[PDB]
């Protein structure tokens, strides 16, 4: 039992620790271009609906 | 003068533009509501209303107040509330019976039912003048003058008439310049643009040895008169706290409070709660509402009243720095004025920008923290003035990472966290030496260390120290207690009692809202030398129960010496904690032996 | 005529069609002050034109008119250094005479001295950080990126200041055959800011060498869009007249791109994506044209603007557009700088596509760009050594990983420290970056030569 | 013709002008300055001005050409550098004293001062003459005539008078063409618009293959002679580079070096130092410059030449395609033509596309990328050519999604990717098997497996080992070293020595840079032998650190295998290989025992 606790904790401090550092940038970042390209292209259809 | 053409929207449109200049405010209509010309298309003149247009006609006249929109300088502005267009509340609520400005109805820029005695200063009959020179004195209160009376920016003459000493109103004369034949009527209120910037003699950086009444704040960075430093806010997440706290604990000659995009409960709340409050001045008349200026523009107002009131309570500190004190400028916050600039180029018809913003506000953030600074005072006394600059930041657009605190944070030199776990827990502020930084502390550092200083390595180790024990608390708690160094427990227990001693601060006394810089200087350095001898005594071979057992009444007595008076040495200085050195050099030689 | 209106900073008057592109005209107030400006736009019957003095308050009937029929100059001279001037070119702040003996009129080069070939000789401003892993050229570029939270003026006032101590040290390794000069030119900087940059100046002893062009935000954005022209055009006649290469700073670029992009929505354009105008890529690569060899193969202008993110990020029409027209740029982290390494500028995104040309045989070592690859290459494998070692612990690292962890934090926390002052070479910096890559196996190393590598490890 | 009534940016307008093509170029004011005719409103035409104005004012006359822009299509062209609007920069270096063309200046596109040697062809008098017939030849190359002589196009005749072999102006007829009496003269240089595509006889299917001396072009993806190809650029390619080793290290006999925008020192390195290179086909006197003609433009440069640059290359390609002679395009960069279009998009004042580009820049990159390609010479000869595109990209706002991107990579066959990671580590350029693709590899897989290795089971075996390497190294990444096997970990390493060694392509000389399609193949099957007997060996019972550390200078010494000169052994195969296989096949039999 203290071989298999050993064990699984390796696995789950190396899934907790590659998820929490790997899961947050790539969508936080993405999440903000789309975010400031749909701003920009709405922008853009307004400044050209205005002339 | 003019005549209203058409009206389409919230903006209305003047015709018979004859000379009419599109900077100066006027009010359209017999109404008097509040308005200015953005812009001009021929002879059609486009003003922008910041108020209800109902009831305006095609064909009603348009009168021109003959100068640009700004706010007025004169005696009497202490323990008054003014909106940033130059609107008393004190005035509505005697004669309207209400606090929201109403349709219809105008004030005067300056109180006409109190008037002040004017004495005169050091100017003859015949002698040179300029301007920013102290032609006389203004009583501003019933305690102490701080009113100067000057002259204005960019003029010079001769005085050639000069009235003697006695009580007199805003609106009537006192002085008379001569310059190239009759030039003009001189009053005590003067006018000044609230988009100009006032002259001054040179400026400078920031290096003015002033505190502002942190113990926490000022001994984890050092705080100067005129530099630039923003504060990260929640909408009432312990700003207002801090803001409160800062300038009643404040020690200044002058105090400026500016409300540009307030919910109206906290300005209530701060007109209410700051005259019960006791300033650390030696005086008792109403020092926290008449030492300090209170500007509050709430969200049911116009929008030219909070973008102008950080212009006009800028304006009235630089007129304090060209007068010859020091002042401190706390405004919040810029997103409503930012909001307010948006909602009203929308409504004119500017073009947009990214993340919904104009392009005018990066201009005007870089000409904000421009405007404020330490610097020489204008005119022929050349005294020493500064303007400490506090402004608030907070979402507008739905998140943290707008362009106004993105281009504030980077235009600013001077950054202070607040963790809302610590404004939570009761201390305020709760910023941390891991969440903030700022670059002037080696000016603050080397004048008040030129003076009599220890900060800067008290200081140095104190951020190096909560750093560590930071670090050391998360292994603390992930690995353990059993498996550490000896000097961890030591550094993270010293850091406990100096953020908990130093941290907690929320104005329970009169002794930790104003703390000496010879006082957290001693006390930071009685708490460094309580760890290197801690640390230096383990390092030679002891335990750490008998060091905290050893230490006893010290540690407990070194954290209770800031509910006491600060008059222990000479006047200011701490003389309990240099007599801890002898019993920590004592409980370290006998803990290593 | 008189003025027909007023929309943003532009003033559209109406007057004849007499004026040409570019011509100086008055306007007169009927309160006693004159503002000049240039003629943007000249149509039938009305003109459209950026005054450099105020933004607002001009009349319509009460105004009037003066035709000067001048274009518009900026007057340069050979003793332009030693004197503080505003944005505008007027001696206002206290600084010389802004008299010149040569008057040139700008419409984006004043007699189009570009160069006609790569240049040789380097310049080094005593970082081995940076003029290792980038190696700037007499002619190259290279803008410094930063982000809101960093101190790009310690780091622009360093590299200002270090001129003047490995200038001299330089000069006997054949890497400058004449003096140099600086061109400082403020835009929407603080005043302790410029108080500071003007006071490491003084205290470093280049006053009397180097140009002061204050220009703040509460003043006009064409006088702050068209101060940079004015220095760079002043800095290339002074470098053109002497012989010297001179060193310009343009910061910050966040100012003169908000300063055109101020004016997007108050004209009859149509602006591009982000709220910035279609024609920025041109005003961008004006301040680039002007860059490269002079005229006479002795003098040469050197341009490292400092340019500060609004919003902290990567993907943005400034840093992109403004990085893609120079050569390279030098990119500044904050986990460096927040680790205590000064200076936190990384060499991870920073390149030099001139780096080759800029080394030589005489003054620099043959080996230099061999061992530059191998260490840019072996930071960005210790930093994905780091960071995967991060992730999985120490239950799976690689044998490669902890050598190239060791070297990446051997090389971080050694080739990236360095004083504000203290002087360096790159002999030295070459030797130590030897024998710190000398750790890592012969087998791993392959993009070396095998004479390189068996002459030194 | 018309006078300028309004100047106010980079659009000028005249009232009272005749004619206003859409494409017809012509010079308003007196100082000459280049300029198009856009479009026309009523009686005025609105023509847009790319030159610099420093002192063009409005009231002057405006001179219209009456025909389009183009450039000269005859002898001289090679060894000279012009501008996008053929301006010499020899004559006006000298002449108007400054290495850039100023503004208020005249130049033709041909030089007049210089004399070639003209050498009768297979076209004699008696004989019928066609458009696109080589009637002459001039020496220009030592090895063959890279200006050939050709007629006009749209044109027929009977040769009446044929020249004698001698030297002669460009002013002086030469040739004589009867076609219903006395049709024109000719001369030794032919007229034609750069707005309209030249003329051939028939389209055919490209199969010609092009080589480009570079082991990761070759290697990741095979292309042929009349193809498109799109690279994302991010400023870290190096387009220098790859332009400088493509021109050198191609096996074109011709090359057309386009600047779209340039700082001006990259062009004017890769100028200097073509002169002091050495050619590939035994060239002397400048054959690196004498065999491309190089245009270069400036970011602060006129707008026309830069949006002409592209069509005066492609002119200039299909001219030299014409004659029977295989040409490269290299443009540099579509994003600085685009950027123009969107500029005068903006300048123009009409309704723009999204990111600030115009809707007729698809069109527009259709139609250059459909103009240029492989097929038949236009002349009764019928001699074959060739003209392949190759246009790098780069974004305008820091991403990838742009329209000129996908617009140039949608129309394209070819796909040339680019990775930061790569790019990072000095590797210009990155290409990697998931973001690079050629369907051409299939078609030159026949004949570069009849003259040459079988590269294209190699090809197919290294796409899927990086394939394999890419899920395995973001596998490896997030999971971890203790979830993976042995042979995943010599795919993983050969991917990432091959990845390194094939993808830097730059060198500190001049043999790290021009690699063959053997020493590509026999390296590539070096490593996939070494990879194929290694997992062979580890699927038998052993260990990847003992493998790995058993094989020692055995990988090392393929990957230094780049370091040699590639003139070793015969004449391109290297014998290092022959022996580094039986090495690997020696130490698979140890490492498996």
């Amino acid at each position: 039992a203290f071989i298999i606790l050993d064990e699984v904790i390796k696995v789950t401090n190396r899934r907790v620790n590659a998820i929490e550092h790997v899961i947050i940038p790539r969508t936080e970042n993405t999440i903000a271009y789309i975010n400031s390209e749909l701003d920009e292209l709405d922008r853009e259809e307004f400044y050209r609906l205005k002339k | 003068y003019g005549a209203i053409y058409s009206v389409s929207g919230p903006v209305v449109i003047a015709e018979n533009m004859i000379g009419c200049a599109m900077y100066e405010l006027v009010k359209v209509g017999h109404d008097n509501l509040v308005g200015e010309v953005i812009r001009i298309d021929g002879d059609k003149a486009t003003i922008q209303v910041y108020e209800e247009t109902a009831g305006l006609t095609v064909g009603d006249p348009v009168l021109r107040t003959g100068k640009p929109l700004s706010v007025e300088l004169g005696p009497g502005l202490m323990e008054t509330i003014y909106d940033g267009i130059q609107r008393p509340l004190k005035a509505i609520k005697e004669e309207s019976q209400s606090i929201y400005i109403p349709r219809g109805i105008d004030t005067p820029a300056l109180d006409r039912t109190i008037k002040w005695q004017f004495t005169p200063g050091k100017f003859q009959v015949g002698d040179h003048i300029s301007g920013g020179d102290i032609y006389g004195s203004v009583f501003e209160n019933s305690l102490i003058s701080s009113h100067k009376i000057l002259l204005p920016p960019r003029s010079r003459g001769t005085i050639t008439w000069i009235a003697p000493a006695g009580e007199y109103t805003l609106d009537e004369k006192i002085l008379e310049v001569e310059f190239d034949g009759k030039k003009s009527d001189f009053t005590l209120y003067h006018t000044w643009p609230v988009r100009v910037p006032r002259p001054v003699t040179e400026k400078l950086s920031a290096d003015y040895p002033l505190l502002t009444g942190q113990r926490v704040l000022d001994a984890l960075f050092p705080c100067v008169q005129g530099g630039t430093t923003c504060i990260p806010g929640a909408f009432g997440c312990g700003k207002t706290v801090i803001s409160q706290s800062l300038s009643k604990y404040s020690n200044s000659d002058a105090i400026i409070y500016v409300g540009c995009g307030e919910r109206g409960n906290e300005m209530a709340e701060v007109l209410m709660e700051f005259p019960e409050l006791y300033t650390e001045m030696s005086g008792t008349k109403e020092p926290i509402m008449k030492r300090t200026t209170l500007v509050a523009n709430t969200s049911n107002m116009p929008v030219a009243a909070r973008e102008a009131s950080i212009y006009t309570g800028i304006t009235l500190a630089e007129y304090f720095r060209d007068q010859g004190k020091n002042v401190s400028m706390i405004a919040d916050s810029s997103s409503r004025w930012a909001e307010a600039l948006r909602e009203i180029s929308g409504r004119l018809g500017e073009m947009p920008a990214d993340q919904g913003f104009p392009a005018y506000l990066g201009a005007k953030l870089a000409s904000f923290y421009e405007r404020a600074g330490k610097a020489v005072a204008l005119g022929s006394p050349d005294r020493t003035g500064s303007v400490s600059i506090v402004a608030a930041v907070s979402p507008a657009g739905g998140d943290f990472s707008d362009p106004v605190t993105t281009a504030t944070l980077g235009i600013t030199q001077v950054f202070w966290g607040l963790d809302k776990k610590l404004a939570q827990r009761k201390h305020f502020p709760s910023i941390n030496t891991s969440v903030s930084y700022s670059k002037y502390t080696n000016v603050l550092n080397k004048f008040y260390d030129s003076n009599y200083p220890e900060f800067p390595v008290l200081r140095d180790r104190m951020k190096e120290i909560l750093s560590n024990a930071e670090e050391l608390e998360q292994v603390v708690q992930l690995v353990g207690k059993s498996a550490l160094s000896d000097s961890d427990k030591i550094t993270l227990d010293v850091a406990t009692l100096i953020k908990e001693d130093f941290l907690q601060q929320n104005g329970y006394s009169t002794y930790d809202a104003f703390c000496p810089i010879w006082k957290t200087f001693d006390m930071m350095r009685a708490f460094i030398s309580y760890h290197d001898e801690a640390q230096k005594a383990v390092a030679n071979g002891a335990n750490w129960s008998k060091l905290a057992d050893s230490t006893g009444d010290v540690k407990h007595a070194v954290s209770s010496s800031k509910f006491f008076e600060p008059s222990r040495g000479e006047k200011e200085v701490h003389g309990e904690f240099e007599k801890l050195l002898s019993t920590m050099q004592e409980r370290f030689a006998e803990s290593t032996d | 005529n008189t003025v027909s209106g007023v929309n943003g900073p532009l003033v559209i008057l109406e007057k004849v069609k007499f004026p040409r592109y570019n011509e100086i005209v008055n306007l007169t107030l009927p309160d006693g002050t004159v503002r000049q400006g240039q003629v943007l736009e000249i149509r039938g019957d009305r003109a459209i034109v950026q005054v450099f003095e105020g933004t607002s308050g001009i009349d319509v009937k009460k105004t009037t008119v003066e035709f000067t029929g001048e274009s518009l100059r900026i007057p340069v001279s050979e003793d332009m250094l030693g004197r503080i001037f505003d944005g505008s070119g007027r001696p206002i702040d206290n600084g010389p005479k802004v008299f010149a003996e040569d008057y040139l009129d700008i419409n984006g080069s004043p007699i189009n001295p570009y160069a006609r070939i790569y240049p040789e000789e380097m310049i080094s401003t005593g970082v081995s950080a940076i003029d290792t892993m980038n190696s700037i050229a007499r002619g190259q570029k290279i803008p410094i990126f930063s982000a809101s939270g960093l101190p790009h003026n310690e780091i622009a006032a360093q590299i200002c200041r270090q001129a003047g101590l490995v200038r001299p040290t330089k000069d006997v390794h054949d890497g400058h055959e004449e003096n140099f000069s600086i061109v400082f030119a403020a835009m929407g900087v603080n005043l302790e800011t410029a108080r500071f940059f003007k006071q490491d100046f003084e205290e470093n002893g280049s006053l009397e060498r180097t140009s002061l062009f204050l220009n703040l935000a509460n003043d006009p954005t064409i006088e702050r869009i068209i101060t940079p022209r004015l220095a760079l055009t002043t800095a290339e006649y002074l470098a053109y007249q002497t012989e010297r290469h001179v060193l310009t700073i343009l910061t910050d670029m966040s100012s003169y791109a908000d300063a055109l992009r101020e004016v997007s929505a108050a004209r009859e354009e149509v602006p591009g994506r982000r709220g910035y105008p279609g024609y920025m890529y041109t005003d961008l690569s004006t301040i680039y044209e002007r860059a490269g060899r002079v005229e006479g193969r002795n003098g040469s202008i050197t341009q490292i603007p400092i340019l500060t993110m609004p919003n902290d990020d990567i993907t943005h029409p400034i840093p992109d557009l403004t990085g893609y027209i120079t050569e390279g740029q030098i990119f500044v982290d904050r986990q460096l700088h927040n680790k205590g390494i000064y200076p936190p500028i990384n060499v991870l995104p920073s390149l030099s596509r001139l780096m080759k040309s800029a080394i030589g045989e005489g003054m620099t070592r043959k080996d230099h760009g061999d061992v530059s690859n191998q260490l840019y290459a072996k930071y960005a494998i210790g930093k994905d050594a780091a960071a995967m070692k991060a992730v999985v612990g120490e239950e799976a690292l690689s044998i490669e990983d902890k050598l190239s962890l060791e070297f990446l934090e051997k090389f971080e926390k050694t080739f990236i420290t360095q004083g504000a002052y203290e002087d360096r070479t790159v002999f030295e910096s070459l030797d130590q970056a030897w024998s710190l890559l000398r750790i890592y196996p012969k087998e791993m190393l392959n993009r070396i030569s095998p004479k390189i590598l068996d002459e030194f490890y």
